[PDB]
This record gives structure tokens, C-alpha cells and sequence, in this order.
């Protein structure tokens, strides 16, 4: 997009569309995240669902 | 795998360092926890001046230098010769460059909160792990055996501990420390053999002294009537072909020396014995957790590997314990390496990525950080 | 159904809490009256940082929280961890959202005028419910009994008291009060079981105190020549096995605590009993009306539960209403709910509806107009 924008001259500023969603993948995929929870107690001889 | 292939355990022991990667199922690296400075000036063929031995070359060479153990008795004391036997670890028997691989430490049970942060300020500052990750032993061993409530009785070369833990906290309070191993262990065989009238006068009779405790040692139940035994003469009698043919003859001895570990009386210590000590740590802790820590008394270390270690301990307890109690004494077979274990479990497994102290935690926060 | 499904009943108690829908036989929802603050910073695996905890996570980490109680002899002391007893249970234990359904709640018998529109002001401007209405406890727990008149002995965890009730509406002055109930006579039990040469050590030893008083405790008639019996030694006693093996006998105690609240003498207290407290209330009371309270004497409250209670209460006030009397004790099976399900037949009521206090009543009226 920005690069129109940009090759335009249009001046609009905006931030990347991502961003919105790394709120969800960091909850995941970071390291107190879901994933890890579930692989260290895989860990606990004596852990429950 | 980034660091899945790449965390690193290391067990640091009184005797023996055990080491190697989480994934494992042992460790890949064993060996004595020695420093040895030679008192010659001098040196091997083909070899250059070396200011200081680690492991077994300061063993296999300990008559031209001076040995020290860096820790005592569980605890580091000397902290020069510790970042000496780590420097080993990494580069030598691993191999490995410690600047890229996590590194999960063991402490002791109540280990000083200064030295948490100083093998912390050694491991990230000098070494420069990416980050680092101190566990409990007894912690380790007890989930290393699939639980998180039990006590363990750990007990290696230098010292023995009971260590209560629910739901993952050992207990502070409830721990219990005894300073009888099977180092001071090795060393009472030793008499009663010289004893049964032998000579153990060469540090070639001295070493294997050890070795014939490992093979030929036994926990009696009912040791009362197994002396008894002895002198009826049965077939009980065991007989070990020294380095050269001397073969020499133990019996009756071979059970005198872990009925040590029952009776401290046996070697001039008048502290309790492991069984009583299991016992009052338990009387020490919360009432509604006792017949918890009662079906769950996980043994670890190399000092309970002597068989009938198990059968002794579950009758010197049952009959110490209120009837109504579940007596349960686990000894996994693996146990001389529970701890190292339940540290490649713990390490390898999917939910620590987040508790691992990273250099970003670390050059922010102080050695306070992994201090916890 | 907009409101018919949608209606919610809270109990709210010194001990516990009991909270469902209107429609219910049942409390969907019980659970300890505490509030449980962290004494020091930490956090459980997997969980970040707690300010607060309530319920049963309070009282299962109790040894690192100070707990507190926010209702003291069945009247809201601490409106900041009532206001969080409340969040609980609608956001976590029924898992609605308030804002869309009218909520009944109860108080206590001379419950003061500025609480019943404080929790009015809570009600309604910080949960946003659409509607609510305020029961009074004995109340509901006689009309749960089919009836409109009679008089209910009603006894929980911090309070009994006795509320004399004719055609509906609850008399102020004859109404009594008797700070005694079932904590009062958990701790009792406690010490004449220790005094029976036992120890209540652990957490795990305190806390089944109270399942011995449940399950085990009698309330007998003839409490004079029951004692009397215990000592020719019947098969009366009872072994209770505790977490562990230990199995504890109990024999005798098991009635010695219910006299308690007969006799409040077996605890230092001064005042009168139940059966005596019954009649004061009745001798308070109209004329013309105690022939009616006599034939009704409706019993609610967990501790009014204590199997041969009726029995007890049913000689007890014979032998002191005049006999011209008809004397009669309803304890209903259901009854340490007798309250609740009061509110959940009233408020699934067809008539209810139009005593609803609305948000359009109180926006307009101020919290006086539930205040009644």
C-alpha cells in the first residue's frame, strides 16, 4: 500500500496491518505462552490435563 | 532446536560433576570434582607447563599435585576452582561453546541466596551463556520420578538431605541435613577390612577399597539376624580379585558398612539415622500433607544404590509411622542420576521456555533476577 | 423467559456463599466467604501476578494469603472484599454477566437500614443488574416450608437466631440473636478431641475437624443418660480414618458437642440456648399469635443439621410451652439450603415480578426505595 502512496505522493501515514494481530501470536508462541505451558508439563511425570 | 538440541544440564556434586544435553537420557560427562595444582615444577612428555589439573587427569596424576574439592558438603566454597571444573565442562568434556546453549545449574537445599546470584553473575559474566536456569536437586530428582509431591531422601558423596516438596516447593523449614555420604562411607569399609585383617597400602589398594563398596555392598533388612547369620557361616561370604590375583575375602563387612547410614553410632556421629531423619522431617511439616510425603518417599543419590536400601527403609518407617499411614518408599533404578534426569526432562520440555533467565532479564535486572 | 430463566439468587453467608437460578432445586454455586490476600510477591506456574483470590482458591492457598472474612455474624462489614465476593461469583462460579439478569439477594434479620441501601447502591451502580430485590434469610426459609407464619430457629456459621413471622412480615422486636454456630462448635469439637488425647498438627489435621462434626455428630435426647451410657461403654463409639490410616475413635464427644448449643455454658457463654431462645422469642410475641409460632417452629442453617435436633427441640419446648400447647418442629432434609431455595421459588414466582426493584425505580427514587 504505502508504496502508492508513495510513488503517488499521496501523504498518508499508517501503521502495519500486522501488528494487530501479534497480540494473539505472542500468547501462543512466546515462551509463557500456551505452547510452552503444554510442553513443560509434558515434563511432570504426575501432571494432569 | 534453536535451543531444544542445545540446553545444557549440569549437576555439580561433592564427588562427581554429571553433565551432558537436555534430551538425553544420562549424562554424556561424569567425572571427580577435583582441582589439582601440582607441587613440582615440571611435565609429561609432548605436553607443555599446565598450572592446574581438572577431573580425572588431577586423579590419574594426584601424587605431584594437590587435589581440592571446590564443593563442600553440597555447597560451593571455593569459587576460583568452581568457574575452573565448569571451564572444564563446557570445552572439554562437552565441547561445546557455552555462548550459545542454555544452561540449566543445580543447587543444594538451602544454598545460600548469595551464592544463586554468584553462580548466576559467573555463569552469564564470564561465561556468557544466553541464559541460565538454577533447579533444586531434590526438586529434580522427585519429578525426574513423574511427581511433585513427595520427600526425597537424597544422598550422594558428601551430604544427605530429606527434602519435603508440594506441589513443587520444598518445604524450607521441614529439610534436614545429615553430613554422613558414602565418602565418609568408603572410608569406615575401609577400616573394617583393614580391620578383618588386610592392607589396603598402595593407592592401588586405596581406589578400589570404593569399588568393592559399589559391587559388593548390601542393605540388610533385619541386620540383627543377618550377624547372626554371618557366624553360622553360610555361603554369604564374597570374595574380590584385587588389581593383581590377592584375592581377598568379605563376608560378614559388606552389610556393617550401609547399616552406617542406620546407625551414625557405628562411625562416632550421634546424629539420627536416615529412616528417623525421613521420619521427623515428615513430623515437621504440615499435618494435612503427612500421608502424602508418607506414600511418596523418593530416594535418590548415589549413596542409596546399596540393595535392600528400600526394603530397610519401608519397614523402618512403617514402624514409625501411625498404622492407618501408606508407608511408600520409591527407589527408581536410575537413581544415582535422578537429579541430572529430571533436569533434561525439565529442560527439554515445552513450558520452561519461559522461566529460562536470559541475558536481557539479567543485564537488567542484577543477579537479583534468577535469585527468585 | 427474558427474566423466568435469567432471575439469580445469592445467599450470602457468614461461611459460605450459595448462589444458582431462580428455577434451581439447588445452589449451582457454594463456596467459602473469604478473601485471601498475598502476604508476599510470587506467582503459581503459568499464572502472572494475583492481587486477591476468593472462595476455595483462598482457602487451598491459605499458609501464603491473609484471609478475611467480609460478613461478621451474617452483616457485610467490608464492602471492598464483599464488592469482590459478588464479582466472583457472577463473572467466575455462574459465569454470567449481571447486566441482563435481576438478582435476589438476601440479608440478615435486623439487618441496619444503610447496608440494605448499600448493597442496593452496589447492586445496581457498579454491577449494572436490571433489576434486584433484598429477602430476609428466615424469611424465605419458612416460605420455602410451604408457610406464611411460624417461627424459624436459623443457625450457620457465625449466627443463630430466631425470627417470628406472621403473614409474611418478620417481627422486629421479638426477633433474638445468639452469636454460636458451627465455627463456634468446630473449635470446640477440636479442643474435647485433643482433651481425648489427640493432635490436630497439620493444616490436614484442622480443617477434617469440621468433616468429623459433619458426618459423625449427634444431637441427643436424653443427653443426661447418654453420657451415662458412653461410660458402660456401648458400641455408641465411632472410628473416623483420617487423611491417612490414622484412624481416630470418637465415642462419646460426637453428642458433647451439640449440648453445646443447649448448654452454652460448655463454652463460656453466658447466654441462654436454642430451645430457651425459642420460647423467650414466643413469649415476646402477640397472644393471640402463639398458638401459631408454637405449631411452626421451622429450622434452617447448616448447623441445624445435627441428626435428633427436632427430637431435642421438640421435648425441650413441650416441657416449657404451657400444655394446653401444640408443639412442632419442622427440619426439613434440605434445609442448610432452606434459604436459598425460599429465594429461588419466590423469584421464579409468577407474583414476584412486580416487586422487582428496577434500575427506572432506583435511578428515579434513590437506594430508599428498596430500602422499604
Amino acid at each position: 500500500e504505502q508504496e502508492e502512496y508513495k510513488k503517488e505522493g499521496i501523504e498518508w501515514e499508517f501503521i502495519d496491518f500486522g501488528m494487530d494481530l501479534a497480540a494473539c501470536i505472542e500468547l501462543i508462541e512466546k515462551p509463557m505462552g500456551i505452547f510452552s505451558i503444554l510442553e513443560e508439563e509434558c515434563m511432570f511425570p504426575k501432571a494432569t490435563d | 532446536d534453536e535451543d531444544e538440541t542445545t540446553a545444557l544440564v549440569c549437576d555439580n556434586g561433592s564427588g562427581l560433576v554429571k553433565a551432558g544435553f537436555a534430551g538425553d537420557d544420562a549424562p554424556r560427562a561424569v567425572f571427580p570434582s577435583i582441582v589439582g595444582r601440582p607441587r613440582h615444577q615440571g611435565v609429561m612428555v609432548g605436553m607443555g607447563q599446565k598450572d592446574s589439573y581438572v577431573g580425572d587427569e588431577a586423579q590419574s596424576k594426584r601424587g605431584i599435585l594437590t587435589l581440592k574439592y571446590p564443593i563442600e558438603h553440597g555447597i560451593i566454597t571455593n569459587w576460583d576452582d568452581m568457574e575452573k571444573i565448569w571451564h572444564h565442562t563446557f570445552y572439554n568434556e562437552l565441547r561445546v561453546a557455552p555462548e550459545e546453549h542454555p544452561t540449566l545449574l543445580t543447587e543444594a537445599p538451602l544454598n545460600p541466596k548469595a551464592n544463586r546470584e554468584k553462580m548466576t553473575q559467573i555463569m552469564f559474566e564470564t561465561f556468557n551463556v544466553p541464559a541460565m536456569y538454577v533447579a533444586i536437586q531434590a526438586v529434580l530428582s522427585l519429578y525426574a520420578s513423574g511427581r511433585t509431591t513427595g520427600i526425597v531422601l537424597d544422598s550422594g558423596d558428601g551430604v544427605t538431605h530429606n527434602v519435603p516438596i508440594y506441589e513443587g516447593y520444598a518445604l524450607p523449614h521441614a529439610i534436614m541435613r545429615l553430613d554422613l555420604a558414602g565418602r565418609d562411607l568408603t572410608d569406615y569399609l575401609m577400616k573394617i577390612l583393614t580391620e578383618r585383617g588386610y592392607s589396603f597400602v598402595t593407592t592401588a589398594e586405596r581406589e578400589i577399597v570404593r569399588d568393592i563398596k559399589e559391587k559388593l555392598c548390601y542393605v540388610a533388612l533385619d541386620f540383627e539376624n543377618e550377624m547372626a547369620t554371618a557366624a553360622s557361616s553360610s555361603s554369604l561370604e564374597k570374595s574380590y580379585e584385587l588389581p593383581d590375583g590377592q584375592v581377598i575375602t568379605i563376608g560378614n563387612e559388606r552389610f556393617r558398612c550401609p547399616e552406617t547410614l542406620f546407625q551414625p553410632s557405628f562411625i562416632g556421629m550421634e546424629s539420627a539415622g536416615i529412616h528417623e531423619t525421613t521420619y521427623n522431617s515428615i513430623m515437621k511439616c504440615d499435618i494435612d500433607i503427612r500421608k502424602d510425603l508418607y506414600a511418596n518417599n523418593v530416594m535418590s543419590g548415589g549413596t542409596t544404590m546399596y540393595p535392600g536400601i528400600a526394603d530397610r527403609m519401608q519397614k523402618e518407617i512403617t514402624a514409625l509411622a501411625p498404622s492407618t499411614m501408606k508407608i511408600k518408599i520409591i527407589a527408581p533404578p536410575e537413581r544415582k542420576y535422578s537429579v541430572w534426569i529430571g533436569g533434561s526432562i525439565l529442560a527439554s520440555l515445552s513450558t520452561f521456555q519461559q522461566m529460562w533467565i536470559t541475558k536481557q532479564e539479567y543485564d537488567e535486572a542484577g543477579p537479583s533476577i534468577v535469585h527468585r
